[PDB]
């Protein structure tokens, strides 16, 4: 059958090509609700996750955007402690004690 | 001990190790990466000439390591078994987004973040052009920093504003600043290099749709000629024997040869030798994308039926002679576009591409203009039943129809090899 | 030989076999040799030039020595253009003075490479005193008709004697036939 | 059919060789207006070409 | 060296331009991170008019 201009228009028509808009930011991994519910069982359960994507999708971007905004309990100031002249060992200890 | 420089380790304690997949595999430390995180052994590496160095007591780890990498890098990492039991937690992004208005609010938002100022028609065209790669007309590409790249070419030619023409400026540079192998095809078609007729009827000729394997996926038609003659059974597609010919290529040739066996049984093996050539080819074709256009071809040879020149054939066909879907249509239309305008549109100069890619349809606005003008067309197909009809101009049912034409065709030929053999015998 | 020249082959056999269906086959066994080579030869250039050697087998056609044939030809029977014509034109010139020009050497070659002939001076005064032609085509049955010197068309013509000698070929193949049945 | 010399003449014919010729330098990138467009394009934008 | 000098690296200002036959780019340009960094492609043209 011959395909009429109506159904193969497929560009969102413009009412306005002025105006700059003004969107508010979207949140991080907007419309990849997978890898975002993904890293958010990741994050809770601290397990070690791994992100897939075709490249070009900007993962490293989103996935640091979205790590900023966690919070997480003041890490240990791990530190070498020399159990001898040959051996040492990582101790962590609270937050300025070291 | 005060000579221990840390790590990204020991800088991730409490928090998140992010790396590459690429440089785990690559440089050879993803078995010292998964022994840090199995084994809690992290060692401070030293140079090949040390002295000595430190027994590091084993070290307990308190971090998440987030691997990101692309899915071929992750193809080569889960060969390890350990690789399924260290990284349990798989997020995965999907590389097209749903198209809908929120969809595309959150891509203005997201551009707007970015640093781009956008009016509403320039939003609007970057949206339109995310579907457009996505190659979908309701799917939106989800690759953010290729939309970034075009925005910021779209910025640096509009001068700063991102607005309807300035990113329509950006699209078609993007366009010309790799057109240069099309140029060459258009000017060698135009020479006569590379004949093909875009204006008139020819039997068992067709004008192939093809996707160039290399640079940004330019389409181009090329013709390919099938010739009948009377002999065994043998449906001859000169590039597969010839070895150009992919495994996918030649699957579609023989689904092809299968559905011409078994369409027409009122004899014994099929009484006529195909013979299916891509004219001016000299290169590798390893797709499924000319199978209907193949079978059409085959099927004027049979019947003597002159075939449209207008109408570039497109689509994978099976062997019930249903029509598939095609990828990267939207270039192979293009292209054949770009070749009819190269030439002069005539007014009748068409496409026949399959009833699936209904959704696959983002054309320019060149095409899309020219589709409202009349002075192109688009055509879709479900069965090659179809395809042959319209570009024969006749009906398979009904007296003088392309059916009874080709069941004449092959009883002729069918006569042929009887004489012959008879010829023989006596 | 490479994959474009038994593309080009499986090109000229296609050709051969849906032209001439006068009988169920084509009742002959054409063998091609690019005699004196020794060496492997990838190309198509070399089409036209073996397709109007096995017509002209086929039909018991004298084929003039002096014209030498170069360009590709599709199953349509349509000469298709060939790269470095400049290279095989002037070669053949080349040989031609070597062993003599005897007014009517010439070349056949495709009329789509009209565009891309850019010879050099000695060919072109060859031209202009006559001592050398060149014949553009754009049909393998043009190649034939200036090859063989006759007209395809009509009797007595080039079309009607290769006919003839398939029809001789396929009458000796029947006659085999029917002898070993009987 | 056969080809006349005056259509297998491509060499622009010469009117003069005693006077050297005098022309100005030719803008660089001159015939490749594409990558001429396409350097100006980069060097605007500050990419990487 | 037995101490080396953990030099702090720099931001980056200058623009990377290319050269290559297309060849030297067909297996350059298989890269995925080849195509997100250098955008802005200038072809010349073998012939001119």
């Amino acid at each position: 059958m011959r395909l009429s201009y109506e159904a193969l228009e497929w560009r969102t028509p413009i009412e306005n090509s002025t105006e700059p808009v003004s969107l508010p930011p979207p949140p991080p991994f907007f419309g990849q609700e997978r890898a975002r519910e993904a890293l958010e069982l990741a994050i809770r359960g601290g397990f070690h996750a791994y992100l897939v994507g075709p490249p070009s999708l900007g993962k490293h971007e989103a996935l640091l955007a979205y790590l900023s905004t966690q919070s997480v309990e003041t890490p240990p100031d791990l530190l070498y402690v020399p159990l001898s002249e040959r051996k040492v060992a990582v101790l962590t200890l609270p937050s300025g004690q070291e | 001990v005060s000579l221990i420089r840390p790590g990204a380790v020991h800088r991730a304690q409490g928090g998140y190790l992010i790396l590459d997949a690429l440089s785990l595999k690559r440089e050879g430390t993803w078995e010292a990466f998964k022994r840090a995180l199995r084994n809690g052994q992290v060692e401070p590496v030293t140079e090949p000439q040390a002295p000595a160095g430190l027994e590091v007591e084993p070290f307990p780890i308190q971090m998440q390591v987030i691997l990101v990498g692309t899915p071929e890098a992750f193809e080569g990492l889960e060969e390890d078994p350990a690789f399924s039991e260290l990284f349990r937690i798989r997020a995965e992004f999907s590389p097209t987004l749903p198209a809908s208005p929120e969809n595309c609010t959150a891509l203005g938002g997201w551009l707007l973040a970015q640093g781009f100022q956008l009016t509403q028609g320039g939003l609007t065209r970057l949206y339109d052009e995310a579907r457009r790669m996505a190659e979908q007309r309701d799917r939106m590409d989800a690759r953010l920093v290729e939309i970034r790249a075009l925005a910021e070419e779209a910025a640096v030619l509009g001068g700063g504003l991102l607005t309807a023409e300035s990113v329509e400026q950006a699209i078609a540079a993007r366009e010309h600043r790799s057109f240069l192998s099309e140029e060459e095809f258009l000017r060698a078609v135009q020479e006569g290099v590379i004949r093909l007729r875009t204006t008139g009827r020819a039997v068992g000729e067709v004008n192939s749709l093809v996707v160039v394997e290399a640079a940004p996926y330019w389409g181009r038609p090329a013709r390919l000629t099938a010739r009948a003659a009377p002999g065994r059974d043998h449906l001859i597609s000169i590039d597969r024997e010839a070895g150009l010919g992919g495994q996918i290529f030649h699957k579609a040739v023989l689904t092809l040869a299968g559905y011409l066996r078994s369409r027409y049984i009122e004899h014994g093996s099929l009484p006529v030798t195909i013979s299916l050539a891509f004219e001016q080819n000299y290169v590798s074709i390893e797709g499924d994308a000319a199978g209907l256009a193949e079978l059409v071809a085959a099927l004027s040879a049979i019947g003597n039926l002159p075939l449209r020149q207008d109408l570039a054939v497109t689509g994978a066909v099976d062997q019930t002679g249903k029509v598939l879907a095609v990828g990267a249509i939207n270039a192979k239309v293009e292209g054949f576009f770009r070749v009819c305008k190269a030439l002069g549109l005539s007014g009748t100069q068409g496409v026949i591409l399959p009833e699936a890619n209904l959704a696959n349809l983002t054309l320019r606005a060149e095409v899309l203009e020219a589709v409202r003008a009349g002075q192109f067309h688009i055509y879709a197909v479900e069965t090659a039943e179809q395809a042959l009809e319209i570009l024969a101009g006749a009906r398979m049912e009904g007296f003088r129809g392309l059916q009874e034409k080709i069941r004449a065709g092959l009883e002729a030929f069918a006569r042929l090899e009887e004489g012959h053999d008879k010829e023989d015998r006596e």
